[PDB]
């Protein structure tokens, strides 16, 4: 069994490269962030621009939705973080406490708490309704690359370019495991699985690997792509087939099976490095996004 | 940025 996805979209209007492309959780919309300072919203089935959201005084690396789809979430070299009110595209408030580039956030699943890593090498939980920050942990040595919420907001993960993992108690900030592998390559991205029992990490070494953290044992890896210098997003697929999907520095989409391990799909047609990619919630649906020598948006549909 |  492979899926089929084939492009229907491609989507143009940032001008310069788009960072971090993300899925409205009621898959009406596809939020894009770019480096030419904007977020600009998009619809998730026919492709049309919506409008366009500013106010950061810098680039944006990263852009997350609240639960109910009514909120967004932006990380930008200014170091701060803003929380926007999607219909108005008014700043609702501007978090600030970070002491370099803010490079990935997420609302928790209840969406009252917001995590964000920076290149100040921590990360920080913010209050949504008041936008104060609630807690700093000492993370990471590095720069950290991703930040994400388990499923009921119990646990977070971080990744950073010091090679670690962890995972983090919300309530109390504490850390409740490391994973180290190896030669400690640095970790570009991670991310929990919908059941919230195991996480995908990207390290920069070309190599994705599925760890159940717990135990501390990787169950996969996945190869045949290129990263060595980009914090390129993963994801798993889960509306059809169960699928590992990634961009790649020579510029393709890659789709794997879970379980196999096997290259199940080369999504050709981008220009330059597939920075980033996001699966629809309901329906077989791609979105990825690329750097500088494209900045287009390619939206693609999959009968499985 | 991400995108460098």
């Amino acid at each position: 069994v492979k899926p089929n996805y084939a492009l229907k979209f491609t989507l143009a209007g940032h001008t310069k490269a788009v960072s971090s492309v993300k899925f409205s959780p009621n898959g009406e919309w596809l939020a894009s962030s770019s480096a030419d300072k904007l977020i600009k919203i998009w619809g998730a089935y026919d492709g049309k621009f919506e409008k366009t959201i500013s106010g950061h005084k810098l680039g944006i690396s990263d852009v997350a939705w609240s639960s109910d789809s009514n909120l967004l979430v932006s990380a930008s070299d200014d170091k701060t973080l803003k929380i926007w009110d999607v219909s108005s595209g008014k700043c609702l408030k501007t978090l600030k406490g970070h002491s370099n580039y803010v490079f990935c956030c997420n609302f928790n699943p209840q969406s009252n708490l917001i995590v964000s890593g920076s290149f100040d090498e921590s990360v920080r939980i913010w209050d949504v309704k008041t936008g104060k920050c609630l807690k700093t942990l000492p993370a990471h040595s590095d720069p950290v690359s991703a930040v994400h919420f388990n499923r009921d907001g119990s646990l977070i993960v971080s990744s950073s370019y010091d090679g670690l993992c962890r995972i983090w108690d919300t309530a109390s900030g504490q850390c409740l495991k490391t994973l180290i592998d190896d030669d400690n390559p640095p970790v570009s991205f991670v991310k929990f699985s919908p059941n919230g029992k195991y996480i995908l990490a990207a390290t920069l070494d070309n190599t994705l690997k599925l760890w159940d953290y717990s135990k501390g044992k990787c169950l996969k890896t996945y190869t045949g792509h290129k990263n060595e210098k980009y914090c390129i997003f993963a994801n798993f697929s889960v509306t059809g087939g169960k699928w590992i999907v990634s961009g790649s520095e020579d510029n393709l989409v890659y789709i794997w099976n879970l379980q196999t391990k096997e290259i199940v799909q080369k999504l050709q047609g981008h220009t330059d490095v597939v920075i980033s990619t996001a699966c629809h919630p309901t329906e077989n649906i791609i979105a990825s996004a690329a750097l500088e020598n494209d900045k287009t948006i390619k939206l693609w549909k999959s009968d499985c | 940025m991400r995108t460098a």
